[PDB]
Parts: C-alpha cells; structure tokens; sequence
C-alpha cells in the first residue's frame, strides 16, 4: 500500500439559514456527514506515517485559504504594490467541524497507536471513509478547539535536537481561555485559570524532560511580526492580538489576565501582504475557547548550560492542520 | 548539547602526503547531521561535505568523509597546496574548535632577542619591553617574563605572524608593558624561551641603565 | 545564483549599538531561513541565531539573548542584525549565511521545512570594531638591543609602532630598499582601544656602525608619516 495524492471532498453539517461564513462555505463546498461512519481495523498490518510530509495538510491549507478569501473581505489589501479596494461589511465568523473524506478509488489510513509520535511505523492501522470533525481554527502560539491526547501529553517534532524545527504539543486536559472586549473600543483581554495552566506546564515539562534532563524554562516570544509575538486569533469577525507573557514565564527544576488589542491592520497568513478591515463593532465581543495544544520553539545555543528554554511559536498555519491530521494518510487502491 | 571536539589541533603534512582529520561529537549523532568546512584567511568558511561523506561543489574526491556515532573523520588522499587551511566540523548550530592544516618543514629553533624601552618612550610614562622569537618551527612556543626573577603574569601580549610563504617558519613578539615607575624600580629584565628546537630553555636578559 | 552582500566595516564606541545588513538575491527571499554567525579572530565560527523572513520569527543563541536583534525588509529582500550595548568582546567578524534549498517552487514551501544547517551560502562578512578611541597616528620608538648582549654576525633591530587607530599601518625599511629579513607583526588592540605592533629586521652585526637603518611608518587614516633611525646605545 502506497501513499497517493488526490482531491479529498469535505463533509460538514452547515445550516441553510445561517449567514455565518463557515456554514455558508460548507453549504456548497461540502456534503452532509455520515451518521454511522465505518471504521475497519487492519489485522497484522504495519504502515509508514509522516505528519511532516502529508499532502492532506497541503489541501486543507488551500481550502481554508479559499474559505477566508471569500468570507473575510478587507476594505483594502496590499499585495506587492497593487492596492485592491472593496466593500468590507462585518461578518459572523465561527468555525464548524470539517471532515475530509477519500473519493472513490482511494482510502484514508488511521494510526491508532496512542503512543505515536508523528513519524515512523504504526502497528495499529485502520481504514476510515472520513477523518474526524476538524475546526479550521486560525491562530498562533495557542492551538484552540482541537483534539486531545488520550493518556499523557505528546511532544511532536521532526527532531527536537534541531532548534529550527517547530514543536507541536498536544494536551490531555483542555485549558479554558475566555476573551472579552467589554461593552477604548480596541481594548480587550483574555482570562485563564492559573492553577489549570501551571498544572498544564507541569505535564509539558515531564514530557520535555524525557528529551532534556535539564531545568526547563518557559519564556515569551523574542521577536517577529505581531501575529507571531502574540496569541493571535479571530472572534466576532474581529482580529485579536493577545500578550502571552503571563503564560510563558516560569522555571521548573488563581486567575491569569492577558491584555489584548483588536487591530484593523493585519498581516495576512494566506500570503505575503497587509490587509485593512473596518473599525471594531460596538457592544460586547466574546469568545470562550479551549487550549488543546501549543506551538513551541526551543532556544539554540552551543553551550552546555544547565537549562533548556522554550518559547511560543507558529505562524505557519499548516502546523495547525498538522496537529489534527497527524494520524492520517491517503492511499491508492488497486 | 552536542559539543564537537576536533583533533589534532594542528596537523602538519607535506604536499602529496596523507592527512587524517578527526571530529568527536559529545554524544551519538546521525551520519546525516555532520558537515565539514574549510576556511582560508580573509574568506568565509566553505562547505566541503554536507552529509558525512556527501561532497559538494568543486570539492575533489581526494576529500573523503567517514564515520558514525561518535567518531567522524575527514581524510585528504593527497594534500595539495590549495588544501592548507583551517577545517571545522559541524553539527546543527555547533562548530568544532578547528584543525589547522599546516605545511610541514624541519624543526628550527628560534633566535631570541630582547629590546629595552627607548629613552624617548620613557618620557611618556610607559615602558615597553620587547622579546623577539625569529624564524622558528613548529609554532608551539612558550615565552615567559621574569623581572628580578619574579615571574610576570597578565602584563604581556603576544603576537605571531602567519606561516611564512617563503620558508614556512613563524616569528613571534612578546611585549611587556609597565609604568615608568615600575620599570625604573626594577633592574634585571629577562625573557625565557622554551622551544622543541632547543636543548634547553634560552634566557635573554638585560640590566636597566646600560649600553 | 545566490548573492549575500553584506555592509561595510563599522567602528563603534563602547555602549553604542550597530545595525548590520545583508542584501540577498538569486532566490525567493521567503523560502530560506537567514542565520548569523560570529567569528572572533583566530577562533571558531559561533552561531548567533536564525530568522524566518516569513513572519520574522527568530531563535537567538542562549548567551546572545539580549545582545542581538534580527529583522528583515521583505520588499528589498534584506536581512538585518542589530547589536546593542557593544563591548570590546563584541569585536568580531559577522557573517550572514543560509543553508541549501529544499523548495524551488513547491506551493507552500517555507524555511522551516528545509534543513537549515548545511551552510552553503556565506556573505563576505562584516567586521565590527569596538573601541573608545578616535583616529590617531602612531608613536614610533626605536628597538635596539642592549650592547652588553649580542651574538655572532647576526643582530636584530626594529621599531615599536604604538598607540594608533584604526588599522592599518604600513612599515618599510630604508624606503623599501631593505626587505630581506623583515617581519611586521599583526597589530593588537589593547585595553586603551588603540593598536600597537612591532616591525623587526635581522641584519649582519658587522653592518652595525656602517649601515644606517630607518623604519618608515605610514598611517593613511591620520595622514601621518614617520621616519625613525635605529641604532644601539653607547
Ligand atoms: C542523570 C542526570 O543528569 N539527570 C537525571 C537524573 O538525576 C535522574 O535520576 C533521572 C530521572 O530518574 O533523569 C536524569
Ligand atoms: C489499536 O488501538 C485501539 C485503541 O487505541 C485498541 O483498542 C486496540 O487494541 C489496538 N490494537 C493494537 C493491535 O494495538
Ligand atoms: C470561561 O468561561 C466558562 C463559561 O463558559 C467558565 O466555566 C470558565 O470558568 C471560564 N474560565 C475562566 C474565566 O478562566
Ligand atoms: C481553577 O481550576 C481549579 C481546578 O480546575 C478549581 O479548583 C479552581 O476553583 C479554579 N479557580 C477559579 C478562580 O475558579
Ligand atoms: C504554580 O503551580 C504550582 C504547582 O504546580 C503552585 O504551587 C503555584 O501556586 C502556582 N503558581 C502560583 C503563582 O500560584
Ligand atoms: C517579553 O517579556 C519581556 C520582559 O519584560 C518584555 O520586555 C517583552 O516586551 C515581552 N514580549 C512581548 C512580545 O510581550
Ligand atoms: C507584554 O506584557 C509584558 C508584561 O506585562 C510587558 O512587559 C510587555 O511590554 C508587553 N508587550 C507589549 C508589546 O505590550
Ligand atoms: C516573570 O516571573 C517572575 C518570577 O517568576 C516575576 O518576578 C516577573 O514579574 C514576571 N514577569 C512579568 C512580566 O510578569
Ligand atoms: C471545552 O472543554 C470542556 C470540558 O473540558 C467542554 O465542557 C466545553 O464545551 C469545551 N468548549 C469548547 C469551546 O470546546
Ligand atoms: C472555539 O469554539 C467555540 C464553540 O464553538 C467558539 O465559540 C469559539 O469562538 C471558538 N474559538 C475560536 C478561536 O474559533
Ligand atoms: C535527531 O538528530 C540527532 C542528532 O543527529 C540524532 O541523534 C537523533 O537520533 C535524531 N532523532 C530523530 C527522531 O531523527
């Protein structure tokens, strides 16, 4: 059985009466979900998986880019020198689950070994018609509204000895993060339970200690555009940029408040360029989410120091899709 | 943390001779994650081997990389004039301290000379005492300062020439810096040299205020 | 083909900041990580950090955290390295460098996908010199051996070219007539922030008394020129 490239079709449960854009997109782009999805185990079968070279990631990226280009339309966008201007109405924008399904002649293998690290053989493979429901959430640093590990935290990285490789963390227990723009109009903030978060970092350190038996440190982002130096995401059609310094500042041998700002001028994640949106809506803007994963970068430095330091990273949304699709691969059939 | 130790520090060979460089990672690593560079003076390092053995652009096959785990070697089949340089091994962000590939010649002891401060300089309130080691090989040399038999430390700076393109020797200066006060206070100023070309250490000295 | 064009030498006072630039061409700037490597004279290359031009994310070496800042101009394909709080320890050559290409045109390829560490493409390097001194011509002192210490048919003379800034100086003997046996040593930057070196020449000790020896020092930056006669004291 050999990996193959094709166009997977999406399944969803959009609602015809919704003006919310994910629903609107899914009405014409997807088909209804299967109520009784079939999953078949492959006895005495081992298969090679690679979450870092998976064409499923690449197609999903293309689709969400297409979703965004239709849904979130800025008043102005600078790509190169060409300043395109257009109507920029406020929109309802809240991700819904999307299943990716194999067309006829193809199949999707599913690694079921719970202790799978993202790359290498899997002695526990099954065939599925569709992936599980995936919310295409665009965010940086913190992965929101995603899937969870079963028993213990998972550190996935192509090689964690290489500091140039992104570290994808999957939590077992979700950490609630609530963001509010109270009734300065651009001023907002997030709330996080400090006990739940310290307990989360504890679990992450335990898994990181299996690679580095040193003092594990968490520090904040040390450079880059605002989209990646902050926890950036979208709520109520508005773009939030949240300072995560209070989340990543601890050594390892109550309530956390993250100050946020709503921005009109942003850097585009689909492609290189800036985009300007209209001023924020009045009233209250409110997002209740679950932190289910992290994107980390480990500080390099060729000294035998007594510590390893990890900072929040990301920016390449393909990594977000990767944290959900890591267990899947497409295959051609005879 | 993957530190890399190279040996020898200096490898002396003649043209046409065989050269074996060695690199030892602090821990077991993969063959795919070790590279070699060469560097000539005034230039950036040049990538030679990208894999453990995968050669690069314009890199002749006399260069042969090998090894695994914790022992990696770079072997030059027949060293040519263009090959003499400093060679660095690399794993991720870390580099080895380097192995200097040097032209080999016969051992030659240095001729030693010591120079007192000029009267002109002593007007300014500083005293520079200079010790010259002239045309010697190999590079390794110990220059020790002693004033009134008191071993000096931390008040001298050494400077060495690059290997001479003519006779492949080195020359070296050791300058002892003092205040005119401290200089006019003591009497005997001695420069002791130890080199493999000498049967014993050589001391060149002078007494302050003489011909 | 790839070209990494680095800015020129910069001389800075202690405590100051400096910004180095690395103009890139010959490829899509967004596709590869930019690294900076420092090399102190006579020492090994040391990695300072990498920067992803897509987003501008960075990773600084532990002991350079707070020292370096890596940014870029996407339009001009130019990478920048800023060093703040300069000390004499920061005196070094700074290289801009990147690894091999893993994507010449794949749809969404990115620097983080490639192997970063096979540094095939190096800039020519930028020298940064940290010193509190201003431009200054050298003082030239004779180096003559104590007469009470000599040997057979071979003596040594020289001149001490001291306390000048910046590099370089040129030293010739007898107006370039005397070249055989001359050694002009590499300059050394000392605590003062000023340079100093000695130039020596070995001659027939039988020539001492007949032949006049003069070292001609020339320091173009300060427009100074010195001729100094050398001869042992009586
Ligand atoms: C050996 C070392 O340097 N660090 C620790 C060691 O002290 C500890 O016993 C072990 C966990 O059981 O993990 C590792
Ligand atoms: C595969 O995984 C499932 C659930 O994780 C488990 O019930 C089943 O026993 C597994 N089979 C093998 C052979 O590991
Ligand atoms: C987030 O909001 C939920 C209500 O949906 C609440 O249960 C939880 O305690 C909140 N977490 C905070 C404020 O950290
Ligand atoms: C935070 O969470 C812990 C356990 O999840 C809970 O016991 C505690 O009450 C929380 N703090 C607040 C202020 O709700
Ligand atoms: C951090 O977590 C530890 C236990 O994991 C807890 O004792 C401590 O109180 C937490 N930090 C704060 C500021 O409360
Ligand atoms: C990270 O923390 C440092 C320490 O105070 C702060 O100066 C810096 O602004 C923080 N970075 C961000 C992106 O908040
Ligand atoms: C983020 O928060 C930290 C701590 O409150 C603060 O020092 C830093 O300036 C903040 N960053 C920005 C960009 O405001
Ligand atoms: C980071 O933590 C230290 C102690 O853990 C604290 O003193 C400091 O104020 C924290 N930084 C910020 C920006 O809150
Ligand atoms: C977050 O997780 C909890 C349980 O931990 C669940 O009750 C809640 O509905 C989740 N919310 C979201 C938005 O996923
Ligand atoms: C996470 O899911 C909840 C429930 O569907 C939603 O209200 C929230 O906006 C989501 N968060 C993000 C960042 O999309
Ligand atoms: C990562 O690279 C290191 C160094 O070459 C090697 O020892 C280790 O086995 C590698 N791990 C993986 C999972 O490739």
């Amino acid at each position: 059985w050999k990996e193959a490239e094709t166009t997977l079709f999406c399944a969803s449960d959009a609602k015809a009466y919704e003006t919310e854009k994910h629903n609107v997109w899914a009405t014409h782009a997807c088909v209804p979900t299967d109520p009784n999805p079939q999953e078949i185990h492959l006895e005495n079968v081992t298969e090679e998986f690679n979450m870092w070279k998976n064409n499923m990631v690449e197609q999903m990226h293309t689709d969400i880019i297409s979703l965004w280009d239709q849904s979130l339309k800025p008043c102005v966008k600078l790509t190169g020198g060409s300043a395109i201007t257009q109507a920029c109405p406020k929109v309802t924008f809240e991700p819904i689950p999307i299943h990716y399904c194999a067309p006829a002649g193809f199949a999707i293998l599913k690694c079921k070994d719970e202790e799978f690290n993202g790359i290498g053989p899997c002695k526990n493979v099954s065939t599925v018609q569709c992936t599980h429901g995936i919310k295409p959430v665009v965010s940086t640093q913190l992965l929101l509204n995603g899937s969870l590990a079963e028993k213990e935290v998972k550190i996935r990285c192509e090689n964690i000895t290489n500091n140039a490789k992104t570290i994808i963390v999957q939590l077992v227990n979700p950490v609630k993060i609530n963001c509010t723009r109270p009734n300065d109009i651009r001023q907002a903030h997030c709330n996080v339970n400090r006990t739940e978060w310290n307990n989360t970092l504890h679990q992450v350190v335990e898994q990181l200690r299996k690679h580095f038996n040193k003092t594990i440190n968490f520090a904040n982002s040390t450079g880059g555009d605002l989209e990646i130096t902050t926890h950036s995401f979208n709520c109520g059609g508005e773009f939030f940029y949240c300072n995560t310094t209070n989340l990543f500042n601890s050594t390892w041998n109550d309530t956390i408040i993250l100050p946020c700002r709503i921005k009109q001028i942003i850097n585009m994640w689909q492609r290189v360029g800036q985009a300007m949106y209209a001023p924020p809506i009045r009233g209250v803007i409110r997002c209740e989410s679950n932190i289910t994963g992290l994107i980390l970068t480990r500080d390099g430095g060729n000294t035998n120091s007594t510590r390893e330091t990890f900072r929040p990273g990301g920016g390449d949304m393909r990594d977000n899709w990767r944290s959900e699709l890591y267990k899947y691969k497409v295959v051609k059939i005879e | 943390y993957i530190g890399l130790t190279q040996s020898p520090g200096t490898l002396s060979v003649s043209p046409g001779e065989r050269a074996t460089l060695s690199c030892r990672p602090s821990q077991a690593i993969s063959k795919s994650h070790l590279a070699w560079y060469s560097q000539k003076s005034g230039q950036p390092p040049r990538l030679l081997l990208t894999g453990t053995y995968e050669r690069a652009s314009g890199v002749p096959d006399r260069f042969v990389g090998s090894g695994s785990g914790t022992n990696y070697t770079l072997t030059i089949a027949s060293v040519e004039a263009e090959d003499f340089a400093v060679y660095f091994c690399q794993c991720f962000e870390g580099f080895g301290q380097g192995t200097k590939l040097e032209i080999k010649r016969t051992v030659a002891a240095p001729s030693v000379f010591i120079f007192p401060p000029s009267d002109e300089q002593l007007k300014s309130g500083t005293a520079s005492v200079v010790c010259l080691l002239n045309n010697f090989y190999p590079r390794e040399a110990k220059v020790q300062w002693k004033v009134d038999n008191a071993l000096q430390s931390g008040n001298s700076q050494e400077s060495v020439t690059e290997q001479d393109s003519k006779d492949s020797t080195y020359s070296l200066s050791s300058t002892l810096t003092l205040s005119k006060a401290d200089y006019e206070k003591h009497k005997v100023y001695a420069c002791e040299v130890t080199h493999q070309g000498l049967s014993s250490p050589v001391t060149k000295s002078f007494n302050r205020g003489e011909c | 083909q790839h070209s990494q064009v680095q800015s020129g030498t910069q001389i800075k006072t202690p405590g100051a900041s400096v910004t180095l630039s690395c103009g890139t061409s010959g490829y899509d700037f967004m596709e590869s990580l930019i690294n900076w490597v420092r090399q102190e004279i006579g020492k090994r290359p040391e990695w300072l950090g990498w920067m992803n031009p897509r987003g501008g994310g960075v990773n600084y070496a532990q002991r350079f955290q707070g020292k370096v800042t890596m940014t870029r101009d996407v339009s001009s394909g130019t990478a920048y390295l800023t060093l703040r709080g300069l000390t004499s320890d920061d005196t070094a050559k700074y290289y801009c460098v990147r690894g091999k290409s893993c994507c010449n045109g794949r749809r969404y390829c990115n620097g983080a996908d490639c192997f970063n560490w096979d540094f095939e493409y190096w800039g020519q390097g930028t020298l940064v010199i940290v010193s509190p001194a201003s431009t200054k011509g050298p003082s030239v002192f004779p180096l003559a051996p104590s007469s009470k210490s000599t040997s057979g048919g071979t003596a040594a003379l020289g001149c001490l070219v001291k306390d000048y800034f910046p590099e370089p100086v040129t030293v010739s003997w007898n107006s370039g007539a005397l070249t055989s046996g001359v050694h002009t040593f590499p300059a050394v930057l000392q605590s003062s922030g000023l340079y100093s070196l000695s130039s020596v020449v070995t001659v027939p000790s039988s020539s001492l008394g007949t032949q006049t020896y003069i070292c001609n020092v020339n320091h173009k930056p300060s427009n100074t020129k010195v001729d100094k006669k050398v001869e042992p004291k009586s």
